[PDB]
């Protein structure tokens, strides 16, 4: 994980500054989701039939 | 001493040929068996 750089002094210094600015640590994120589900149901059936 | 043969300890020569082509520009060659 190395960079090999060849350039004159001024370009070298500029490139080293850019590398130093881009070579930094990243933070982390813990992400939590929450799913809630509720269901309710009620029914009634009533009837009378006549037959012969 | 226009020519040298370098024995590598930890790296692979085929890997270093590509890297050193730019820096050299001069001939660079790799012997894989040794």
């Amino acid at each position: 994980n190395s960079l090999v750089l060849t350039a004159p002094q001024d370009i070298m210094n500029a490139m080293l500054e850019v590398i130093g600015q881009l070579d930094i640590r990243r933070a982390q994120v813990l992400i939590e989701a929450l799913i809630v589900e509720m269901a309710e149901g009620d029914g009634i059936n009533l009837g009378v039939q006549w037959g012969s | 001493g226009n020519n040298r043969v370098v024995y590598l300890k930890y790296a692979k020569a085929e890997d270093l040929v590509e890297v050193l082509k730019g820096v050299s520009e001069v001939m660079i060659a790799a012997h894989a068996d040794t």
